[PDB]
């Protein structure tokens, strides 16, 4: 299975510690976020649309908060 | 149905919440002048905005949404879901929820995906990740079970106005939206412009064939009408002698509904060589 | 320069050029092949404009008419986001957030070398300084930041952690300030040279992307609005749009001379130096050299690397060093290879050959590149080669005809030396300081490894039980010890030169071997499905030694020592080829004969060869 940089379609495609987010226009295997590390939050929701430098999900009992503007994973 | 458009830009219905499941309430369009669209920006109600907390799309962005650092979401409407648009479902990786043929592309619409599974001749089109293609005529598309459609609103890469799936989130559609001509046997059904729901290319001649043997009169009907030109036209035709019933055309819109006492109807489409629009969405719903 | 100052910007499939004012002309160059256009800079003084293809993975070049269209890197590139050109010096700059590395070579291609490499986590944007004799980029890491160096990849330093995904990264030379656009919080920020006295420039921009300045105004991108817009550089108003309807517009810059202004040594004769001219913020300026190459003492000229270890892929033959740096390893940039098989390299002539297994023939280049040359053509279907460096001569097995055949290194044949009806040689090593040759004996039903001269007497099996798939082999001669790998059994065996002592190393997580080498006292190898180049200490006081991973596509592998001139020319047939006119064998006691392949007998001067 998909390895960090390879081509992935959907992040099933993809080894365990990875997602499948878009770069330029095409998806590959970027790792998941652990906590400290800078997540992407949303200004406005056409830049959702216009991202093409997508970043992986926070991992397991992370969540996108802000830092204490730029947001960080953060436990609950 | 309450949209006949792919992100929901015709909605003007009465959901005031992001979900109808362990949602958040939708702030008021008349008390939103922190952000870009509210009342004061758009009086004459331009794009469906009022004195209300209901979802909307003005933006023309994938789906409808409101105000609520998160200061907006995506709305999960059931009733939103054009028809022809089957749904967004699960997928789990091998087998596909479509076995038949894939292909990826840069500029991916929803109807370019749906035009290449037509042109195998495959039933169903599903697009992924924005970019992702894939036909079949699988009849359990739906094997690994409905997602939200919320879930389903990555960008198609052709054009940001369109969701074309998301990650392992297959959004369906059955090949007869957009298509140039076909035949519909149904009660019910929708028959949309060619090349729906990207803007229908010029010099299009295409016709549609509409027979539901039984019924007394069909009832049409207009949600979307969006044709530029006088050239331009939309005629309904008798299916037996072929005399033109009506012509509808940028300078003459039509009703909000008409009865035809027949039970064979061929919906004809012509594009001149000037200017393209969104096209139309003709809902007919045959009597017995 | 007296043209007034116009603007370039790329847009994936086309690079186009307008004016400054609002509204005017836009023209596309008419370029050839552009996929996806992203990184974008140029040269006044060369009237060339430079660009980085994501799709392509490529840095091309060419005039503003559109002519002399030519790549200057295509080898060893994943997404090169970021790059520059150093005008000066006549160096081309780049970031890759793919590979990790900010690289430099020269304006046409030649002498690369890798400036970062340790600590980088995904270089986005690059600004150069060559009068000041810095480099500033953008990273994208887990923490963003932005950060400076010497253009020599020395002084390495954080200017300004506490930022987003920085993009467009300018410098105003004349003022003194760096600009760049953030994805994340979307705005215009600015700081002095030291990341310094920061201040926002515009904040209520909706998704600024591009950017770059000129004069007392910065010109930036706008992927929401599809725009390319400027503003007042330090106050951030006096707004107007340039140009509207652009879809997806990556890169934007000035063409200007005043853009590329100031001086330093590098500018004068290439300050003396044999290949590459790196500015510095202290003492002017530094030669470099290039990839793997040794600086000497005088600081000017430079010497390839004495000790190196080559590995092959499918596509591409690579070169890897053992430095306390951890050196990055670097795909040799050769146009010909397609599909390789075996490797070998000539010490003397400095000079890489191989095998392409498709379209059949022996090739030869140097780790340049250039002087490109065909040795075997055809049927004849090559299988492995091993590169006899005293007699001048390649020793390669052929799949087709089933023969042990040799050839001189310039093309012309020598003959065969091993020929069989039921003989099917493969795997072949050559021992010439000792006089002989190893090679693995695939017959139907029972393999087996084979010692015999060079000429093809002296033939005995070694080993014929315990093997299936006898598939690579490698020999050190200085103690004395052979190695073969088997793919089916799946593990790597060890023996004496003579057959005895029969050791078997590591018989566990091995999948599939294809190729052996040593260096040292570390046996290397390559395994194929593991995708792994492992290693383990043959004298058995260090472990087993995991050296790179995800290397997709293994072939073989082989180590390249530095020859000793002196010691090489006490090998009897170095000079003059033992004065024989084919083979030149060496005796159990030290001393040369003269041998004939095949369809070749020995004369009464013992020393040409004529036939029966
Ligand atoms: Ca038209």
């Amino acid at each position: 299975k998909g390895q960090e940089g390879s081509v992935c379609l959907r992040s099933s495609d993809c080894a365990s510690g990875l997602c499948c987010a878009r770069h330029f226009w095409s998806k590959i295997c970027k790792p998941v976020l652990k906590e400290g590390q800078v997540c992407t939050k949303h200004r406005r929701k056409g830049s959702h649309g216009l991202e093409i430098f997508q970043r992986c999900y926070c991992g397991e009992g992370l969540s996108c908060r802000i830092q204490k503007r730029l947001h960080t994973c953060q436990r609950h | 149905p309450e949209c006949f458009t792919a992100n929901g830009a015709d909605y003007r219905g009465t959901q005031n919440w992001t979900a109808l499941q362990g949602g958040k309430p939708c702030l008021f369009w008349n008390e939103t002048f922190q952000h870009p669209y509210n009342t004061l920006k758009y009086p004459n109600g331009e794009g469906g905005l009022g004195e209300h907390n209901y979802c909307r799309n003005p933006d023309g962005d994938v789906s409808p949404w409101c105000y609520v650092g998160v200061y907006w979401k995506y709305c999960e409407i059931p009733a939103c879901q054009m028809p022809g648009n089957l749904g967004c479902y699960k997928d789990h990786g091998n087998p596909p929820p479509l076995t038949g043929t894939s292909k990826t592309s840069n500029k991916l619409t929803i109807q370019t995906c749906i035009s290449f599974c037509r042109s195998q001749r495959f039933k169903f089109a599903g697009m992924e990740s924005g970019y992702a293609c894939f036909c079949g005529n699988n009849p359990d598309y739906w094997k690994y079970g409905e997602a939200a459609s919320t879930e389903c609103n990555s960008v198609c890469f052709g054009d940001h106005t369109q969701p074309c799936g998301g990650d392992g989130r297959i959004i369906l559609f059955d090949t007869l939206v957009g298509a140039c001509g076909g035949n519909y046997s149904a009660m019910s059904s929708v028959v949309y412009s060619p090349d729906f729901p990207d803007t229908y290319a010029t010099g299009r001649v295409c016709y549609w064939t509409i027979r539901v043997p039984g019924a007394s009169h069909i009832h049409f009907s207009f949600p979307l009408f969006d044709i530029r030109d006088s050239a331009d036209m939309v005629e309904l035709l008798d299916g037996y002698t072929h005399r033109v019933l009506a012509r509808f055309h940028g300078r003459s819109r039509p009703p909000l509904s008409f009865n035809v006492s027949l039970d064979f109807v061929i919906l004809y489409f012509f594009s001149d060589r000037i200017n393209q629009a969104q096209g139309f969405a003709v809902l007919y719903q045959a009597v017995k | 320069a007296d043209p007034e100052a116009f603007l370039l910007f790329s847009r994936r499939a086309d690079i186009r050029r307008i004016s400054l004012e609002t509204n005017n002309n836009n023209v596309a160059i008419p370029l050839t092949g552009v996929k996806e256009a992203s990184a974008l800079d140029f040269d006044v003084t060369d009237n060339r404009i430079y660009w980085t293809d994501i799709s392509l993975k490529t840095i091309s070049r060419a005039f503003m008419n559109g002519s002399a269209l030519e790549h200057v890197v295509e080898f060893g590139l994943d997404y090169p986001e970021g790059m520059a050109v150093d005008w000066l010096g006549k160096n081309l700059y780049w970031a890759d957030t793919g590979t990790n590395r900010i690289e430099v070579s020269k304006l046409d291609g030649q002498h690369r070398q890798v400036l970062v490499w340790k600590d980088l986590d995904s270089p986005r944007a690059l600004a150069l300084d060559p009068a000041e004799g810095f480099m500033y980029w953008t990273e994208w890491g887990g923490k963003p930041k932005i950060d400076r160096a010497a253009m020599d990849g020395s002084e390495r330093t954080t200017l300004v952690p506490n930022v987003g995904r920085a993009n467009g990264l300018t410098i105003d030379y004349a003022k003194r300030r760096l600009y760049w656009t953030d994805l994340d919080t979307n705005l215009i920020e600015s700081s002095n040279m030291l990341g310094l006295n920061r201040e926002v420039i515009a904040d209520d921009l909706p998704h600024p992307f591009g950017l770059t300045q000129y004069q007392d105004y910065i010109y930036w991108t706008d992927w929401s609005r599809r725009s390319i817009e400027r503003a007042n550089k330090t106050s951030g108003q006096n707004r107007t749009i340039i140009q509207g309807h652009l879809d997806y517009v990556m890169d934007i810059l000035v063409f200007h001379s005043s853009r590329q202004s100031g001086w330093n040594e590098c500018a004068s004769s290439n300050g003396h130096c044999s290949h590459l001219c790196l500015a510095v913020p202290v003492g002017g300026f530094v030669c470099g050299c290039p990839a793997h190459y040794s600086l000497n003492a005088d600081n000017r000229t430079c010497s390839a690397p004495t000790t190196f270890l080559l590995f092959s892929q499918k596509s591409a033959i690579n070169r890897m060093v053992i430095d306390e740096q951890q050196s990055p390893d670097i795909i040799l940039p050769i146009h010909s290879l397609r599909n390789v098989r075996a490797i070998d390299y000539d010490p003397l002539d400095k000079q890489l050959y191989w095998i392409d297994s498709r379209q059949n023939m022996i090739r030869k280049a140097q780790e340049d590149g250039s002087q490109g040359f065909t040795v075997v053509v055809s049927e004849i279907q090559p299988y492995d080669l091993s590169i006899d460096i005293y007699s001048r001569y390649i020793y390669w097995t052929c799949e087709a005809t089933n023969v042990i055949n040799v050839t001189r290194l310039d093309g012309r044949s020598v003959g065969v030396v091993l020929k069989g009806e039921q003989d099917r040689p493969r795997a072949i090593v050559v021992n010439p300081e000792k006089g002989y040759m190893y090679f693995t004996n695939l017959q139907e039903r029972s393999p087996k490894i084979e010692r015999a001269a060079l000429d093809g007497t002296e033939r005995e099996v070694l080993f014929f039980s315990g093997l299936s798939k006898p598939i690579a082999l490698a020999l050190d001669s200085r103690l004395g010890k052979l190695f073969w790998a088997d793919s089916d059994l799946r593990r790597i065996e060890s023996s004496d030169l003579s057959g005895a002592n029969r050791i078997v190393l590591e018989d566990s997580n091995i999948l599939q071997p294809v190729g052996l080498t040593v260096f040292e006292n570390w046996l290397y190898w390559i395994d194929k499905q593991q995708q792994m180049i492992e290693k383990i200490d043959m004298t058995g006081r260090e472990g087993r030694t995991k050296v790179q991973a995800r290397i997709a596509q293994l072939s073989d592998i082989h180590a390249v020592k530095e020859l000793n001139l002196q010691e090489y020319r006490q090998h009897p047939c170095a000079q003059d080829n033992g004065g024989c006119s084919h083979i030149c064998l060496v005796k159990g006691d030290g001393t040369t004969r003269c041998s004939c392949p095949m369809h070749l007998v020995l004369l009464q001067d013992e020393l040409s060869c004529g036939e029966p």
